[PDB]
């Protein structure tokens, strides 16, 4: 999954 | 067929046996094999970011992970490999990093083949077209619009932006609909060519490494492997990096000054350093980071706690790109820790000379290699969807024998690159930042992609050699032996009485228990946790605010105890809720009583220093003030549980009674809320019975002899109910989100209280309107990025709701929703059997899946114990109902309740609109509420649910 | 406490 | 025929007319002209009583007086008389005294003259028959057996029959089965003709006296009763009269020691001495009794109450029959004062020792003249049924130019009377009496009808010389003069705000305030009315007795002042509520703020001494372990509020969470419970509109001063919701009673929430039940003394209730209940409409009507604000909406709510058991119901 | 209207 | 206070 929500998710 | 591993290093607690390889085009490929797993898995990883996206157009990397699930030759269907992963109680997720870009999912028990080669077209071929890339950068736009106002984004393109700004580092991720769309058809720049050309380039070369976790066997899914991803041709593309730091000297010993939105306050301190990934056996980085940000007694923390300037404070060391890596020291802030801040820096220089001289300890990394050695060998278990793709994540990295023993094992403790590392800490290579909204007026330059203002207050070296003046000591001492390392790792045999479900034990006036041994996971760690209630936890604002702070105050002081037990592996967490207060402790089998006794101990005979209460109090009222800073959908979630409740209090009630909390009043609170109360608690993992009750026997007879304990009545032993929506009413009531350029919505559909033959009715209509919903909400009509619709389940009352949230008025969307709801029963009356026998088969196996980790069955179990159902297998038998229910059962379901002309039809909106803010049928007039207790006063209650 | 990242 | 008549003494605030005289036979009659009223009433007094019973039967009179009712000779049906008075809004009722009975009832408007004809043959010649008497003896054998564990009956009773055994006042005045029935068939006596010769030749046209309240002139009402009561013959019957007393100085100077049921003590000293009666022209004993109980600086309650002995004193004329007159002084006792009580006694004499010393004074004779003098100028107006028989029945005592009068003038002032009566009472004629629970076990006697265990001592001599040795006054000295004595009346004019309804003049969210200056009644008066709203009153049960001490406590701590203000007619009212706390001050408009503020800033700024709050504490709890011994048809209703509210606390979690009150945990829990609070007042009558804005700025402006109480926030002001019973749901909830040999019931039919068209449909078919309920049961099927039914209003929902104890079991009186609910489903439909127009009539004349008390206005306006339903106006719109029903409409209510295999029936019972689904937990039974919503405000 | 505390009255009416 | 009969 995304690590640190610092990425950006497709949904 | 190029290369084969033999056998690699395994942790010795699991059984999934595995395999490496390499094919002949280099795709790293893992095996994962499991007999017993119910979702098989797999993932994939290019190693290419967006540091790779060409100058002119920005952001191409994220647009094209973005654009890639729509379309292939092979499936030329729109959403095929969506409807097909949602028919198979799967999901699909993916994003992009600076250097990669990872792409997974998870599917059914044997589904391996119609999804792996739906996964595999991914990259084998896709065509995109002009209505696809013409729609879908308006999801990209709303993605960048709701985080162009979230300071974890600002800080972070604000640091990627003051560097050097011809390094590829200073570059753009996301793309705003302006530089993917009005930018390159402002100067004719075609896109579709970019995309083909991007991925023709990059993507199909030996880059991308593959791991699939397979149920059947290792030469059951090598072969699948082989010939889904033999087709993907290397183009012998080298890995793009780049040995220059974008920190140069000319922007080095820099401080600038930001201003958020939100009210913080924080002090970052950046280094540069060189590239460490190389050194992953002696691991420099985590010895100073483990020396630098370590709390207890006599450290850079415990210190900058005692002068009232800092709260808390990470330290470590911060990875980069693949060149270069940094190492911070973040800092928050206090009311007057702002005015010392070159004295904290001292202070932090002060302690890195301190860790200077001692010099490199052997006994440190001796403790730090036990500590992982025991952490990877009770390694619990993973769930397959996440895990795939960390492994996928980390394979270009290490060679094929240490894939999983990733930063746990370390061979070599060499202090020359310890020395090296704490050389390269000096105050010629600070870049100090400082956030802080006291800065209204006072800065210059400003951002273009987010729209942040901050200076450039160069250091003058009058401060810098004030900092590596002369630097002797402080108070500060390195951290002393631990003794919360576990010792004792015997698991205990299986009782004679070995209950499948957990068990009351003890039941008096004053407490109850739940115990079950582990039967399945035997793993010497045990978590145990406690609901204590009383009816003056929640009774007023005031009350309801004493709790917090004196909860708060409880957990600051006890952080100088217990960071050696979190750091050796147990782990505590302790929280108010609105009957009572909570605690859960977790880990390792050998030391949850000390712990546990330590923090009882500390709960009744607790004192208060006033200071840190005086620090605490202003906290939480910046705490409070700052919820106006948040997203719309969030106020939507917000403000429906706060009207569909018996009694809650607003955020304006306790800001208000944050004004009458003084240190004497909450003193006398603490006896006052310990002095009658009752136990809930479950215990669970590895522990007999008798010290089941011995453990929760000396917790109620600590608080007996210290708080003088009396149980409550058993007819104040309440919980909250629900009102009671009337019959074909439609309620709505508008607020206005401040600072927020978006509107939101959240729309609740209310059938009726949790029985076990109508979960299934709105479960199944909730897993019927899945895919559909985000597919023509979000995709087709382009109503914004937040689209979730599901099942709610408050105080038992079950309730079908929708949030979304978009740019468009929000009183579209909830018409939108009305026609979506239109086009869904009719589809529903058009499908056939075996479509809906597939809907039904996606529900028996999501809701009947094992749990892995034991904490994810403590959660199963504690979850339900604390809504007093008391139904430990609903599992079972409410599947059971679900496999015999027919087509007519849902439209019966659909027409009275969900329905538009339905006779038992219940719903209420909260609208959240912004700062300055295909058929569908006909709505009713709304009534509109003006006042929350009004109206809960007119409407009446639901019966609490009845244990099992 | 240490940068996990 | 006479024509005897002069100006009757009134009050120059009244309107009434009146006019006295004689008739040829020897009746007096008083005649009141209204022609305001709305009701009317007549009533008579036969000066014969049950002292002077046949000796054979104990009690005669009394059966008589039931036997009275059934059966008049020209209207021979036996319901008669209550089914013509019931069906035109009035209900009668009748007593009998040891020297006197009353008959009195009420009619409307114009039913009088077809009222007098039922009641005149009650006198002129009654049957009597059997049928109607082997029913009649159970039902006062059942009034006799709910008063056989009252102790109130007991210390009366063993207060007669211990004297004299053969002085008539020693006799037992009511009767059971043994004396009525069992005692004479046994050995051979009819009762009948007993009950024949004592209405005939002991029962005459002298010792009786009549009067009515009409709303005919002058001259068409003294013809009516000439017309009617001429008939009663005359037979010159001689008054009962005997000038001796029961004690013959053989009977003094002793000690009962009386073992009580209920947990009490108390210690009663009583005098005897001659008639005074003839001397009411200076009225000696008021004059002693009130220097004697009096509650203020230097007084003998103060002295008493300093040392912890006593609670309270009453001291008085306790008359017995003509001829003979007590005089007691009566204490309460402490957990201290029990064993102190030659000391107690000897402070009693001290203190009469210390009037004998000071001997008359004049200027307490002018200040009680003075009080009674604007005590009946401004007189308010009683209502008509009970007003009638009071000037009945003190009509054979005086003039008929001074009747009214009687007890509210006085003469020219009389020093040898109060010197002679003073010297009456002296340390040889006393007769101590001890009621404690201690002396169990020790006792020797029973009395013969009640069972009451009594021990006779005689007190040593040592004692009795050392009363004659109370000398030693000490800190006993006269009361001052008092100062709230109000001197300015007048009247204030009406001012342009002149509303029929009081409506807001302030909401703030502090303090709500409603105003009414009162046009009707014009007297300087004033009622006030508070309620403290406070979230922390009733949320446990710890908080909830620490509540009911603070108020205890701080009425007794100022009881010191306000008994000054208590004779001048201030009364204040303090009492705790499930939401706060309610304060109502009332009375003349002189001195309102003055008490007002005193409450306030002593309600605030208040602390407390350790040995008064050790007293109030051991008290109240032995007032919570005594409820224990309570009527079985109380403990039902008790039960069903426990049942329906949405959170209660019982009697035993109190008194168990009463152990853990101490003073420094109620120290810091009076500025925890009015720290925040809201407000909601009425006040009306005689005030200016701007004086009721300061009498609240005032309020407020001292609590927020004095305790810094800030505003409440308007998410606390909620109130209890009910318990919503599921449709065609039959509950159950039974319990034991310990102490009473009968067993009741409470009935429950849960209906729906208010509503103009619910509130008329349930009130009109409880005006169709009503009188044939008590008749079918109580007169036929002689179940039980009490027996009630009519609606049931709580937390906004209606209900309608049935309340019956009876010597049978419960189970089998649910089912009578349920065939009379069949009888008169079968007789609503064959019905009649001029009689159904009758019946919907009466409902219209009582529901619509005009109370003349101005504390009945405050004691409706008040009744709906803290209802929070504010519809001012209920009267009018809903009997004007009452006018509309048919009978067609009853029955949709009745085969729909009420019947027994309707579709929506709400039925839920209790029991209270004899000491010789169902609902289990009162938790899990209304956590598994829903909850009503609240009415919406009007 | 039961003048005295004590109550002989024929019916109680409440 | 007074007795009042």
């Amino acid at each position: 999954q995304c690590c640190t929500s610092i990425c950006s998710l497709y949904q | 067929i190029k290369r084969i591993g033999n056998h690699i290093t395994k942790s010795p607690e699991d059984k999934r046996e595995y395999r490496g390889l390499e094919l002949a085009n280099g795709i790293k490929v893992l095996l994962i094999s499991d007999p017993t797993t119910d979702k098989s898995s797999a993932a994939l990883d290019v190693h290419i970011g967006s540091l790779s996206d060409p100058p002119n157009i920005a952001g191409l990397s994220h647009f094209l992970e973005h654009m890639l699930f729509l379309g292939t030759k092979k499936y030329p269907k729109e959403n095929e490999y969506s409807q097909f992963l949602s028919e198979h109680a799967g999901s699909s997720n993916a994003f992009t990093s600076g250097e990669h870009t990872n792409y997974y999912f998870d599917v059914s028990h044997e589904h391996l083949e119609g999804a792996l080669d739906r996964f595999a077209q991914f990259f084998l071929s896709p065509l995109f077209d002009e209505s696809a890339k013409d729609r879908e950068v308006n999801a990209v736009d709303s993605e960048h619009e709701k985080n162009v106002m979230n300071d974890a984004w600002r800080l972070f393109q604000l640091e990627k932006a003051t560097g050097n700004p011809k390094h590829p580092f200073s570059k753009f991720g996301t793309g705003n609909k302006y530089t993917l769309e009005t930018r390159p058809n402002q100067e004719g720049i075609d896109v579709r060519q970019e995309l083909l050309k991007f991925h023709s380039a990059y993507y199909s070369s030996n880059l991308m490494a593959v791991v699939v976790l397979g149920r059947e066997s290792l030469d059951d899914l090598t072969n699948l492997v082989v010939k889904l991803f033999s087709e993907v041709e290397n183009k012998n593309v080298p890995l793009p990096e780049f040995p220059e730091h974008p920190f140069q000297e000319e922007h080095l010993k820099q401080l600038y000054k930001i201003v958020p939105i939100k009210d913080i306050r924080n002090l970052y301190v950046t280094f540069p350093i060189p590239d460490l990934q190389k050194y992953y056996k002696s691991n420099p980085g985590h010895y100073l980071g483990h020396l630098i940000g370590h709390e207890g007694p006599g450290s850079l923390l415990s210190e900058l706690k005692s002068k009232g300037w800092v709260n808390t404070l990470v330290g470590g060391q911060k990875e980069g790109a693949r060149g270069f890596m940094f190492f911070i020291i973040n800092v928050d802030l206090t009311e007057e820790g702002l005015l010392h801040v070159e004295d904290i820096i001292l202070h932090m220089f002060q302690y890195i000379q301190k860790l200077r001289a001692e010099g490199p300890q052997e006994w440190v990394f001796q403790e730090l290699k036990d500590l992982n050695a025991v952490a990877f060998r009770f390694k619990d278990k993973e769930r397959p969807r996440g895990y795939t793709s960390k492994i996928a994540g980390i394979l270009h990295y290490y060679p094929l024998e240490e894939v999983l023993t990733a930063e746990y094992l370390l061979e070599e403790f060499r202090p020359d690159l310890i020395e090296m590392v704490l050389d390269k800490l000096r105050p010629e290579n600070v870049r100090v930042a400082i956030v802080s909204k006291s800065f209204e007026g006072k800065t210059d330059r400003t951002e273009e992609w987010y729209g942040t203002q901050y200076k450039q207050e160069a250091i003058p070296d009058e401060v810098i050699k004030k900092w590596q003046n002369a630097d002797l000591n402080g108070k500060f001492k390195l951290p002393t032996k631990n003794e919360f390392i576990p010792t004792n790792f015997e698991i205990l045999p299986l009782e004679k009485e070995a209950t499948p479900y957990p068990a009351l034990i003890k039941d008096t006036a004053m407490s109850k228990l739940w115990f079950k041994q582990d039967d399945k996971f035997f793993l010497p760690k045990a978590n145990l946790n406690f609901e204590f209630f009383s009816p003056f936890a929640y009774v007023d604002p005031l009350h309801s605010n004493m709790a917090y702070l004196y909860l708060e105050l409880l957990k600051d002081s006890l952080n100088e105890y217990a960071y050696a037990a979190e750091l050796a592996g147990l782990s505590y967490d302790l929280q108010n809720t609105i009957y009572g207060m909570y605690l859960s402790v977790k880990g390792y089998n050998d030391k949850q009583p000390i712990l546990l006794k330590k923090i009882i101990e500390k709960m009744a005979t607790f004192e208060i220093d006033e200071k840190r209460f005086e620090i605490i109090k202003e906290a939480y009222m910046r705490s409070l003030n700052n919820f106006r800073a948040e997203q719309p959908h969030q106020h939507a979630m917000y403000y429906l549980r706060l009207l569909m409740t018996e009694v809650a209090w607003t955020k304006d009630e306790l800001k208000e009674a944050l004004d009458d909390v003084t240190l004497p009043r909450l003193k006398a609170f603490i006896p006052q809320l310990l002095s009658r109360l009752h136990i809930e608690a479950l215990l669970h993992g590895n522990i007999t019975k008798q010290a089941a009750l011995g453990i929760m026997q000396m917790v109620e007879d600590t608080l007996i002899e210290h708080a003088h304990t009396k149980p409550l009545l058993p007819s104040q032993l309440v919980r909250y109910r629900e009102v009671q929506l009337p019959d074909r009413g439609w309620f709505v009531y508008q607020q206005r989100n401040e600072v927020h350029n978006n509107s939101g919505i959240e729309i609740y559909y209310q059938t009726d209280m949790q029985s076990t033959s109508e979960n299934m009715f709105l479960e199944l209509f909730a897993q019927i309107i899945s895919e559909p919903a985000f597919n023509t909400l979000r995709t087709k009509e382009q109503l914004g990025y937040i689209v979730f619709s599901g099942p709610r389940r408050a105080n038992g009352i079950q309730g079908l709701r929708f949030i979304i949230q978009s740019e468009k008025p929000p009183h579209y969307l909830e018409s939108r929703v009305e026609a979506f709801l239109i086009t869904m029963e009719k589809s529903i009356e058009d499908m056939t059997e075996e479509a809906f026998q597939k809907h039904i088969q996606a529900l028996a196996i999501r809701r009947l899946d094992k749990p892995k980790k034991l904490s994810a069955e403590s959660a199963k179990y504690w979850g339900e114990i604390i809504s007093q159902q008391y139904n430990f297998d609903r599992d079972n038998t409410e599947v059971a109902y679900l496999k015999t229910l027919t087509k007519e059962d849902i439209i019966k379901f659909y027409k009275e309740m969900l329905a538009v002309d339905a006779p038992r039809r219940h719903k209420v909106s909260v609208h959240v609109l912004a700062r300055e803010m295909s058929q569908a049928p006909a709505l009713p007039q709304p009534e509109v509420i003006q006042n929350m207790t009004e109206f809960k006063r007119g409407l009446p209650l639901f019966p609490l649910v009845k244990p099992h | 406490f240490v940068n996990q990242h």
